[PDB]
């Protein structure tokens, strides 16, 4: 394992070959999760690129999250997919924050600290276990068929994920950056590989 | 295989009202997103609405608040109602489903054949 | 009882069958009122929806607060209405605060900690005792009857009602988060029913 | 049942005026709101004058103070006056009620017939 | 006498017959004055309103305070007449503050607390002391002669007024809210007639 | 009585200049205010120029810093003096007087007949 | 002398005979100079005023300071002059401070703190003695020759000016209303003559 | 006395340039400014290019940056060097000069003649 | 040597012979590299300005800062070039501050304490040792060959360089003016030569 | 010495689609920049989409995401590809090459013959 602590992955170039791999201990089925990352790119409001990935052995858009042209963020699970609008669009790192239960149903998106209208989807179904968590290229399939199109250029770090949801509190102490104890993914504990053009740096944002 | 049958258009005098009904087989509306494009100059299909798999939906910037789409699983078809439609909304409209609602419409993204509708007064 | 401090109902999906219920001990007719509640929803310009019905036995809007397409806040009582102007409407939770009295028949309207003009409504007239206060749904008569047209869906909590009338001072604390004792509908001892996808969840405002 | 009768209307030379009176039988405007909408392309009636039950008014937005909506319980009816009304004005008026100022019409909101404004020169 | 601290004047609906009139204990002519009051209302760009009055009996705008439709604040005195432009309207409560000076001819007109461009205006004249001051109401004479179309809608309270000219220092603890002692008309200790719909209620204004 | 008496009007090739008079009658310019008006579609005059009693004066938007108005109470007479007219502003002009500047005029403020003012090339 | 401290004159109205004068006790000619000024008017983007005039027996423009209609600052040093645009103009009052050497031939002109880039005007060439400074009305000539077009109406007051050059800050503290000595100006101890409508009022801005 | 003299000036084809030089005589462009203006509807001369006698200089809103206007002391001429100019651009062009730029010209202002520039195809 | 502190070159008038030359007592090839300096002129959106310049013996552009007209800043290396796209600019004091690296080939830009996306550039190329820094105008030779239309007209100073890559902590101390010891070019303790008209003045931003 | 070749260009229906090419010699696009110009009124070439050396790419405003521009360096050859192109397109392009992209282009930056595009119906 090793301390990603103020420390974040770069792409230089576009390009369909470069990206990271991220185990998990993960072994039992999960029903319901919670993910939070940071991320910088100047891609905007030119093409759409991919986040977060997360495939299976029998479905390649598991959990995914992606920024739609001109639509919006896009969060998919197990196929069904809902889209938040944003009505407009800056040039600065950015911090997201989502979580979703099964029995409930119900989706949250907090974006920057604000927090978005809640909303239902896929309502009592369970997650697999064995997964492939790449990042970088958008997969559809279990291993590679990236596609160069949806390739993300710009900065992403500080990925954290529990099995379960947290609450508004947590996530506001998550934002001003404070202590937590992830379960699934620890970025104080990461444990990665890496292929192609893809830098360590110290990360711009505070 | 992939079959996209559309049913219910034709011409109205304006201020009527009609449905359209894009018909899939093969395909399941269930894990995918279906939409209406207009025609315009060149190859520029234009948004028209657009209902995604989850549920959420999106209209064009003109249309805002004045048609409705829905789906229906249960037999997997896609229903848009034409009301108060000015003559300017005559033209070529298509009907397609993809994996994702992608705006600007993708190459892999099946297109259904097309449809005719005029609003001569 | 129950109390739920921290706690709000959320609609996940619009429907015309899921709704709430408040009992209240009334007993006596009312010659005066007050409510405040906090709610957030994204419905904003696309719809009309229901925020506070109160119904009777010969009246489906003895009090009503509605929002109406780009004319904005519709307060009615026994029949006659206003409407409050809102030039623009933004996306983010909101508190108000309306209130009428039966002598001096005025009727004042806290949004968001700033008031707005006094108005005249409904001069000499008493409301009746035996209510169905029914949350969730508009409704045209004592029981169901509601429309799927103006249901509502997003999340609201906070609901307070006090018989007599409240002075800007005692506004102005509810509205910073103070003590205070209903006396009509209490947040912190209320007691409802629910019928329907509804469901109870941390507030996500502060 | 209810009725509703629509009155005083006509053509003009420009800059004249005129007024119209909607009166109403089995409803009553003590507890309801009326309004007047004008014609347009398709079968969209725009927003002219429409006064609630309470007693606040709201005007199209581009005849903001220029015209003159009023009421009357006693006799229940409603009295719109025409001043300074340009070419453009003519066309087809009508006078509807409602239970509530709801903007676009609705389904049930009674229409009542309709009436013809002429500014010819 | 009576005290109207955190007291307010309403008047609900428009309308030719409700009006306040404030009498007080002048004897000799004046030779300057200055006026300050708060007020509220939603009229703005729709119709022009009334704000101060005074009268007498061979004048019937010996002072008097106007908002010109779309032209902005009117100020006149004996007949003559200025107006102060304001390019853009708000919907807030306002404080405003005039004053007028015979010897130097120079008139004074605070709003909100920043200052105004100085103007001359009726030099080397003199103000009766025989005044009838009406609120609420455009007066045409000495006694009613009301114009419903120039009526106030909304609240107005704070009403003080000196002799002689305050400087700059003293108008700005007077927006404050500090002490001061008034010797013409004073809010603390005023003495009034009502007729017609005008009720007393506590200022919604901080 | 009230009487009110124009002159200095006509025509004039583009690019000229004019100067108009408003003298009036019975009222004095003391204790009230005068302004020009022009025509407009309708029975909508348009403000131009308006001299308080004051001495305070308002222009017209589109006239912005275009012609000069002024008074003078000893004869109670009021110029206004337009130069660089395009030929536009031709059309049918009024002074009135009022006892406070109201911008769109009032009932009671007299009008004072009118003049003819040609931009001919 | 007087003390000018807390004291502006003012003008009421537009004309052609208004104005002061004001003396100093310079004997030798100047190869450098500093001026600072505050002023407040509603002119604005009607016309053309006179702000500072300095004429001498051979010069009507030996030093003065304008503002272009349209145009902005307008800063003219022995016939030679620049221009310092302004893309928007506001309604304030303005404090202002220009220097001007001679060896270094630079001008340096600061408005409301904020500087403005350094340009080069008039090297090598110096300023006479026996000079008339006017404030109210600029001058084609040593005495009068006013013309009514270019008067102000509005105040003005804190006229300092130093022979040599400050430093940025010495000319912040100037700002922020601190100790200091003139030389040449000194509004502390003026010496002045007026004719015409001028008054001395307190000054409305801090 | 003063005199100035214009040259410089014709027509050309569209895309073209050509070189406008306003030389002066009597007056000293040293202690003065000078510039160029248009012709347009009534006596309303538009601003296209004025440099002041310290050196800066101030462009007409439509010409940023298209055109570049220069003087030469020693001589006492300025030269206005126009290129890439569309058809729209022909007109009368004057050249004047005066004690400090004054944006809108003044009366005392010399005008200095005119010339005709065409931007024939 | 000499101490620069508190102290910026002035650049009166556009010209084509008017520029510094900075030395320095580097010997060694350079593997990477990073610079900061603050400037503030007027030219803005009028036409394309130098801000920096280090040339060779066998390339004019070893290193250079440009302000492309309407499209941003330019930043190019032994050849190559990459634009930062600025959609607004405006008018005050500006500090800017790259920095390259060799093995990673990556370009950081951070303008007034804000970051830029990064980018590559350049992979795995030297820089020269024997270098002509020239400051006030763009050469395309070891020695002169300027070009008046590209000359900068304004103020700059502060100009330091360090030989490695300076991490995000340490650009913001640089940003917030604290202490720090260059080894390339240390404007404390610079050695310069200058030519034409240059003046050397009292910094005016803070 | 140095030469510029185009070639790709031509006529094509509405809707089509084209790829144009800007081979050089002499020079090199490893240390330089390339970019594709329209026609205009007058002699104002207009950008269209433009590469620097190092990698970034400049497209205009209009063609927004239109069009896309790329390079090969070991054939040191520029490649545009066009696609839904609308009539007004048609017109007269040229390819050009210079030290450093600049936006509007410069007399030294080599301008390469120009070539004919047609968007007839």
């Amino acid at each position: 394992q090793t301390d990603m602590s103020r420390k974040a992955f770069v792409f230089p170039k576009e390009s369909d070959t470069s990206y990271v791999s991220l185990k998990a201990p993960l072994t039992k089925p999960l029903k319901a999760f919670t993910v939070c990352l940071h991320f910088y790119t100047e891609l905007s409001s030119t093409r759409g690129y991919s986040i977060f990935s997360y495939a299976t052995k029998r479905q390649d858009n598991e959990i995914l999250i992606f920024w739609s042209k001109d639509i919006g963020y896009s969060f998919t699970v197990g196929g069904s997919e809902i889209l938040f609008e944003v009505p407009e669009v800056t040039v600065a790192p950015v911090h997201i924050c989502t979580s979703w239960e099964s029995a409930s149903g119900i989706v949250e998106f907090w974006v920057d600290g604000k927090p978005r209208v809640r909303k239902s989807l896929k309502k009592g179904y369970t997650v697999g276990a064995e997964a492939s968590i790449i990042l970088g290229q958008e997969q559809d399939s279990f291993g590679g068929n990236f596609e160069g199109s949806q390739s993300l250029v710009g900065d992403i770090g500080n990925v954290n994920m529990w099995d379960f949801v947290l609450s508004p509190d947590e996530i506001n102490t998550i934002y001003l950056g404070g202590p937590f104890s992830p379960n699934v993914l620890n970025w104080r504990a990461l444990k990665y590989e890496v292929q192609g053009e893809v830098f360590t740096k110290p990360q711009l944002w505070p | 295989h992939v079959q996209l049958v559309e049913s219910g258009g034709g011409l109205v005098l304006p201020g009527g009202s009609l449905r359209l009904s894009c018909e899939a087989s093969g395909i399941s509306f269930s894990s995918n997103a279906v939409g209406w494009y207009r025609q315009a100059p060149g190859n520029q299909r234009t948004l028209v609405a657009v209902i995604s798999s989850g549920g959420s939906t999106v209209y064009g910037d003109s249309v805002r608040g004045r048609f409705t789409i829905s789906k229906d699983n249960p037999k997997n078809t896609a229903y848009l109602l034409m009301n108060n439609l000015k003559p300017e909304d005559t033209g070529v409209y298509y009907c397609n489903v993809d994996r994702r609602v992608h705006a600007l419409p993708r190459s892999q993204s099946y297109w259904g054949r097309g449809t005719q509708v005029t609003v001569s007064s």
